[PDB]
């Protein structure tokens, strides 16, 4: 299937060069329609050959961009649907693709219901004459407040980012609603952060000990609310966990030019001065107070038993 | 009772072999000689006498627990399991290990010299702080295994935990049993090392196997039993002031310990 | 100058002998030089903080023909530095509760002293104290106080956590006491301050007027290397004391640096 590997060629260059999709959901979604055509044109007797094709195929693609955590997991999740319909069938060489297909179309439907699935918890959570504040921009944080805001109301305040300024179109998006928003910098977090009565914000991963690697700038603000004791709440999607520790892993952070800290018109202290500019951040587990999930809230103490469920264990070293 | 020769036959034959480790093979090399139960309890009563340790007693509840034809076959596939118990625990913690970084380490533990001498291995370069442990220099006997190795060991003072806590990337203890909350039994200084990495937010690591799980849920420090006490020998950490844990069964969290107790009901 | 022997009689304190030797040896401008000579010959008996504190306190002190005052000045400091202690207990002593219990690191004659007082007043308490493994001070410690009839008990260095929540009150001598209003004590007293700290314990300090040090240290490093010398010594934020019992009163620990800047020292 020659087709097949310049599709595959043509998903690693633009993950490797520029990211695929703008969105997580896309991305996801086109991540496990790739692995589903692999899965279909190719050529395989046992599920041992089928296995380790998709392994090998996966750890390219996590080669390819190490920071984006949303294919690695879809890897892994098509990797245990395989194990689990093997032991359901040997506890089988010959009818054992069709079923893998259907079940991946369960996963592909669901997938997409993930954001309705989270925006139904609005009411549980956002009470009357509340202030809660965000930073950055996330699609599930959008749709979790803009679908309480019709029956309730409340004051949001969303900080922009430092290096990539994302939360401007958050803001302007929720202010089309009529919310009542407020827009600010990421230096006047704790300035703001005492008359603030609760803080929903979203991530790029969660990691297996229930922290998290969002943007740059959300472990001050975790920080701020854990000396304030104001509950902080992630929606993510369960797309977006990985069975990975904080440590045990380099490159954890992505480092992007330094022209957006510094640019490059400034002169010849260019040369002496040394600029960094991390994209991500690690927030640890104790500054967590709920996980908003497909399945309801959730504790940051009870990650591991997702884990366990959703991955296999011989499969996170992939 | 020739319980106590044949327990004392294994301390002795191997010098590294952990006290639940050899309590569960002599239970299981005696039960090669319904009533069985109370003759297996009574086994695990002068065991636990001779030696006052919370391993011990662990290691015989979990080995009635299996006992509850086919029991031989069990055992022998357990014992073999747990004997590579430290390599499992060693290959999944000596990652968390970064160049440049200070350990401070508790008394003498074979479970963590195993950990550093694996982490040794993977050309990595570190410094290391062992605490002497007044109650028995056995600190200082880590050290010197410790520099035996080749890696620049310094024996701290048993007052100075609290002084050196700042010069301190991470610290890793080792732990007599793992109490169903998530705390740990160790030794009679660690309560007070951990509340100082609390209070300078140090990551307090903590190593132990899965056969150290024990049914147990002390409050305070009274509620522990006085027979694993006995100047007491050992004290109970609280889950609030430990980081992760590293066991056999894989890097597990203060909480997911209850757990795994509750899905094996003791 | 003269061998370590004004210390002869053992009660009196490092400090307060070094003081003497230094007024004595005034009565033998350009006084400065020769006197700052003095205490620094004086310091490589003593690596103590109490030393030097009393030192720079006679030396802003003497701050030549009129030396009629300065010899008057001398002889009613140190007066009122050898009244010190039994002021300290009396203004101490009414913080012990009946049936209370104690916790000391390591022997000093302020705690002592005080205990004293407050036994002397029909007051009924147990004492447990720290064997002080650099130095085995807290075994004289608990000698000297089995005498007084009190029910002490010896416990290890490590287990000064175990015995924390059975404890009412923290009650420590400072060796020291930093202007921010720390104290540089024993190696064994900040883990046990800390300890101490995380369950809501009194944490009370007794000290001397003489040993306030004019010194900022900023963490466990910050400290002179000189004091510390396996260090001796080590430094305890103010944050994790509660009051300081000293001759002048009883103030809490951002008052020391009052009255170091209305010394100018």
């Amino acid at each position: 299937g020659s087709e097949l590997s310049e599709r595959i060629e043509s998903f690693v260059e633009t993950l490797k060069r520029g990211g695929g999709p703008r969105s997580s959901e896309e991305m996801a979604r086109e991540t496990l329609g790739l692995l589903r055509q692999i899965i279909t044109d190719h050529r395989w007797s046992n599920a041992g050959e089928l296995m380790e094709l998709i392994r090998r195929e996966g750890r390219r693609m996590t080669a390819a961009q190490p920071s984006e955590t949303t294919v690695g997991n879809m890897v892994r999740r098509v990797l245990k649907i395989i194990r689990e319909e093997y032991g359901r069938l040997h506890g089988h060489y010959a009818q054992l693709q069709s079923n893998i297909i259907e079940a991946i179309n369960e996963l592909l439907v669901e997938l997409e219901g993930t954001m309705e699935n989270i925006a139904a918890q609005a009411l549980e959570h956002i009470h009357s004459n509340e202030v809660i504040m965000t930073i950055g921009f996330s699609r599930t944080v959008e749709a979790f407040l803009k679908e309480a805001a019709r029956k309730r109301k409340f004051h949001v305040i969303v900080a922009e980012c430092a290096p990539f300024c994302q939360g401007h179109e958050m803001a302007v998006n929720l202010s089309k609603a009529g919310i009542e928003t407020t827009v600010m910098t990421d230096a006047a977090i704790f300035a703001v952060m005492s008359r603030v009565n609760k803080v929903i914000i979203g991530t790029k991963t969660i990691l297996a000990n229930g922290a998290l690697r969002a943007v740059t700038g959300t472990h001050t603000l975790a920080l701020a609310a854990k000396h304030h004791s104001t509950p902080l709440i992630v929606c993510a999607p369960m797309f977006k966990l990985s069975p990975q520790f904080p440590n045990e892993e380099d490159s954890f952070h992505k480092f992007v030019a330094p022209e957006e800290v510094l640019p490059f018109t400034e002169g010849d202290i260019l040369e002496k001065v040394s600029v960094h500019c991390p994209v991500f951040d690690y927030v640890p587990p104790e500054l967590i107070t709920l996980f908003i999930s497909n399945i309801g809230g959730n504790a940051p103490s009870y990650i591991y038993r997702l884990m366990s469920e959703l991955y296999h264990p011989d499969d996170h070293v992939l | 009772k020739e319980l106590i020769e044949y327990f004392k036959s294994q301390m002795k034959e191997d010098p590294d072999m952990a006290s639940a480790v050899a309590a569960i093979r002599t239970l299981l090399e005696f039960l090669k000689r319904q009533g069985l139960r109370a003759n297996l309890t009574s086994a695990i009563e002068t065991l636990c006498g001779v030696d006052s340790s919370v391993a011990v007693s662990s290691g015989g509840e979990l080995f009635l627990r299996f006992i509850s034809k086919i029991m031989i076959e069990r055992g022998e596939l357990f014992l073999r399991r747990i004997s590579l118990s430290r390599n499992k625990i060693a290959d999944l913690c000596h990652t968390f290990i970064k160049d440049g970084a200070t350990i401070l380490t508790h008394a003498y533990s074979r479970v963590v010299l195993r950990v550093l001498e694996a982490a040794v291995a993977a050309k990595k370069r570190f410094s290391v702080y062992v605490t002497e442990s007044q109650p028995d220099l056995s600190g200082k006997k880590m050290a010197k295994a410790l520099c035996h190795l080749n890696v620049p060991v310094t024996v701290v003072l048993d007052a100075a935990v609290g002084y050196i806590m700042e010069k301190a990337d991470l610290v890793i203890v080792g732990a007599e049993g793992v109490v169903e909350n998530g705390g740990i039994i160790n030794k009679i200084g660690t309560n007070q090392m951990a509340v100082c990495a609390k209070a300078q937010n140090k990551p307090f690591y903590v190593v132990a196997e899965s056969f150290k799980f024990v049914r147990l849920f002390p409050l305070n420090q009274q509620d522990v039993p006085d027979k694993f006490k006995y100047h007491p020998w050992v004290d109970y950490t609280a889950p609030s002031l430990i980081t992760l844990l590293f066991t056999d069964l894989g890097v597990l969290t203060p909480s997911a310990v209850s757990d795994e107790l509750i899905k094996l009901y003791l």
